[PDB]
């Protein structure tokens, strides 16, 4: 009851009972070919955009408030898909992103994993504007808060407001997967492209967000370790960019 | 200095254990080769 | 196809080489003798130890080499030189003297050579009363730990054949040795130590491989 | 080193504790050259043959 | 009577009554499918690997002696082309050449214009060795001498022996095509890819040579431009690389 | 029809010629060794270089002559002698000494042969794991220009298969080559100038033809 997966030359290691969410219902494709038709020619990868890209872990503590990253930008320093990302003027691409821990029986908590299309994030000072690096630093996560912060140019990171200025229990609106230590320790969503056009640059917009929060908090007692990993990996679905001939 | 593919493993989360448990565990590597194997011009091996 | 078991096993090779005189103040010089295993060639009983048993025949060819001896006589003219090599099966007399009677006996086959032709070459078939050879016996021969009687293959001798009172040579004697249609049963795993001595499998205890920098290092890609 | 004689050559040590992004191995794929690889099952064939290719499994 | 060629989001434009060599018979194409079934899978860009690439122009003087390229390695900056020679290990491909001039017919002049698979050329001393640096210089071309050369590690570049050690009137043997002033100005020449093994790494082997040599200086009288350039456009074809899922 | 490939290149030449001894205090005078490769040979290499790549068998046959070295001892009687030809695959154990371990490996095809018989001779296949050998590489080792590792066809050794403490000897061997069932792709321009050494293609610059007394003369016709 485990399955191996081969995308290229990755190749990683799943549980055959996994659950998988298609965000709205919807499987990535290709636009598929006249919606304009005559001088807007796209061309397509496939080469080694359809593989699996391994993060670095992040690790779970009694007192971590919780994790975030950008897509894309993530995968701005990524081999090929992130050298397309400077070759093309315009692209899209849908995603599947696997999330693991690595926990014992002896442990205990829940996780709530969350894909946000267009998450606008708010400045500490009301009347600031928000910095380019407070947003996202690339393949390494930003970190929530769980206090109000402070401080020029930053995203305010209270968790409980997630910073986007609604209550952080209602983001089960969005694509979504809960992760209970007790009975499964995995998640998979699969994600499609989402925008009001067709194709778009892929360096001064984020399509969307992945957030990973803490619910009820990392528990431990004697001798067990003191943090779990949590590991994300990410496989892009169907890329295509403007064809340059 | 070698021409050859590699493999590597590291910690996404950490090890999680209730109480009273072992702390520390390992891992065990197999090797085998697939049915596609092919071998050319017998030898003398170095080992003896 | 080069992994099949024929070719991996059934090749050629020097198992023994002898030398022997025609006159001699020893008289165990005078003749040569080798008792056929599998034991003594460090590389072939290497490849043998990968299966617990076998069965093959035996291919047998001679290469025979002689001179005259430094010591004073010269000037003489000489026909060339026959020679004698005689098979004994198992459970067959041995011989102790070169003028022994049992370098006659109708039931030990024996080769007459002379010098100048072809290498000679016999033919031996499988020779025993059970139903394969064995690389391994966890027994003792009735008592002997790790030998059993089933695996006897016979001997080889070989001689000169000249009349009374000759002139003095030395010869040299190389036996090649071939298995033919052979069939293995229960592979094991390579020997991994040295071998000591040629009828046990006695052993001084070995690392298991050798050490590198540290369980991370790869060495620098070119 | 230390314990190239005991049963300790097998087991990769996983260590207690978070250490969420460390290594905890590597090794470059090369059956009968690398140490690694070289005294197994499939090493031990592979040193009789002057070319070989195929396939692994781990 | 003029041809107008798009490749991706690239165009030039050309003759149609041109004149085309292809190097041995042979059209390029893929290796088809089951030479290394199993564990062998390949990949393929076709994104901006078809494309025309331009390198800067070369300018021929009453007295230049020639000029030659090394393929690959002449595109390892050329945009995509070039990313996949660092991020695959083993790939292959064809290539189509275009050779152009810009004279009058005041001008006079013949060039011989040849590709020389395994071009192997020799040190400027006997008992010497050549550098990396001495046999390409990447997109810029070397250049032939007209006299014997020395100092270190530096290829024998005296034209006459072409650096190979025959006669330069017997290159005819290989795919190539001649440039007469007088009767036309362009020449197309198409090569395969051409190996003693199917796939290759693109770093330290060059595949094969792009040579342009003048047999007749040029020439010209009173006030007429006292240079003529020729340029050089490179469309990669099939293209292929080891699979990285 | 005589200028086929076959016809053209399927001929018979002595590539090497060596010496070696039976007692000796140098040690490495006891062996004789060559590599092959065809670079060494002059009428051959160009020969072969018309082309880019070749394909092909080889046979090899071995010519022996001996003698009794002129130091001082005279009256001896000597049978005929024995001499042991090894090939060495590519990724094979070298020996050093005459006394080596590696004359006894199983998968180095080895020839017995004694003097007075006809020559003896071998056949050795395309060995190599592309799909052609080559004339000319533009390129690097992994660091030597020009030489890739696709191209290792394999050593031969000679020896004396005598036993311990033999008589002074020297012997001479010619091993002649002959390449079969050939094919070859993409012609080049022949060697114009002087070859230098084996391993490069280094020259000194060469004038392109010889001269004549001026664009018209013609000689007088008889």
């Amino acid at each position: 009851r485990v399955r191996s997966i081969t995308l290229g030359n990755s190749t990683i290691t799943t549980q055959e009972s996994a659950n998988v969410v298609v965000a709205y219902g919807r499987w990535p494709e290709y636009l598929k070919d006249n919606e304009a038709t005559a001088e807007d020619q796209p061309t397509q990868p496939d080469v080694a955009t359809c593989r699996f890209y391994t993060l670095e872990s992040v690790t779970w503590e009694r007192d971590s408030p919780g994790w975030w990253w950008k897509f894309p930008d993530a995968l701005k320093d990524m081999g090929l898909f992130g050298q397309n990302m400077y070759y093309h003027y315009l692209g899209r691409a849908g995603y599947t992103i696997h999330v693991q821990c690595n926990a014992s029986k002896f442990h205990q908590g829940c996780l709530m994993v969350v894909c946000v299309p267009e998450a606008e994030m708010g400045c500490s000072q009301v009347d600031g504007t928000v910095n380019e690096h407070s947003l996202s630093e690339g393949e390494t996560a930003k970190k929530f808060a769980s206090t109000s912060t402070n401080g020029t140019n930053t995203v305010q990171s209270i968790v409980t407001n997630a910073g986007m200025g609604v209550g952080v229990g209602n983001l089960t609106i969005f694509p979504h997967q809960w992760i209970n230590l007790r009975t499964n320790n995995c998640a998979t969503i699969v994600m499609p492209y989402i925008n009001n056009v067709p194709m778009d640059n892929m360096f001064r917009h984020h399509n969307f967000t992945l957030m990973i929060i803490p619910f009820v908090p990392l528990d431990y007692s004697s001798d067990s370790s003191t943090y779990v990993p949590i590991t994300v990996t990410v496989a892009p679905m169907c890329a295509e960019y403007n064809g340059l001939r | 200095y070698t021409s050859a593919g590699n493999v590597t493993c590291w910690y996404q989360t950490g090890i999680v254990v209730p109480a009273g448990t072992p702390t520390s565990c390992s891992i065990m590597c197999f090797v085998s080769a697939c049915n596609d194997f092919s071998v050319r011009l017998l030898k003398d091996t170095p080992f003896i | 196809s080069e992994s099949s078991i024929e070719n991996f096993l059934c090749r050629s090779a020097c198992v023994y080489m002898g030398e022997y005189h025609t006159t001699n103040t020893d008289t165990s010089k005078l003749f040569a003798s080798w008792t056929i295993n599998a034991r003594r060639m460090v590389q072939m009983r290497r490849k043998l130890e990968l299966f617990t048993y076998v069965r093959f025949d035996m291919e047998v060819t001679f290469v025979i080499t002689s001179k005259q001896d430094q010591g004073t006589q010269l000037g003489q003219d000489m026909p060339p030189l026959t020679h004698q090599i005689m098979y004994i099966p198992p459970g067959g007399p041995i011989p102790k003297s070169v003028t022994d009677y049992t370098w006659q006996t109708s039931t030990n086959p024996s080769i007459f050579w002379t010098e100048g032709n072809a290498p000679p070459r016999m033919s031996i078939p499988f020779i025993s009363i059970g139903n394969a050879y064995s690389n391994f016996y966890d027994g003792w021969s009735h008592g002997v730990y790790g030998y059993n009687t089933l695996n006897h293959m016979g001997q080889i001798y070989v001689r000169h054949v000249n009349g009374s009172s000759p002139l003095p040579m030395t010869s040299t004697v190389r036996m090649y040795f071939k298995p033919k249609h052979v069939k293995v049963w229960v592979p094991r795993p390579p020997r991994l130590c040295q071998y000591k001595n040629a009828s046990t499998v006695n052993f001084t205890p070995t690392n298991i491989t050798e050490k590198r920098q540290s369980i991370n290092y790869i060495p620098e890609t070119v | 080193e230390g314990k190239l004689d005991t049963m300790e050559i097998y087991r990769i040590p996983v260590q207690s504790g978070n250490h969420q992004s460390s290594q905890v191995f590597g090794f470059q794929v090369q059956p009968g050259l690398d140490n690694v690889f070289k005294h197994t099952l499939l090493g031990e064939i592979l040193n009789y043959y002057a070319h070989w290719s195929g396939s692994i499994k781990l």
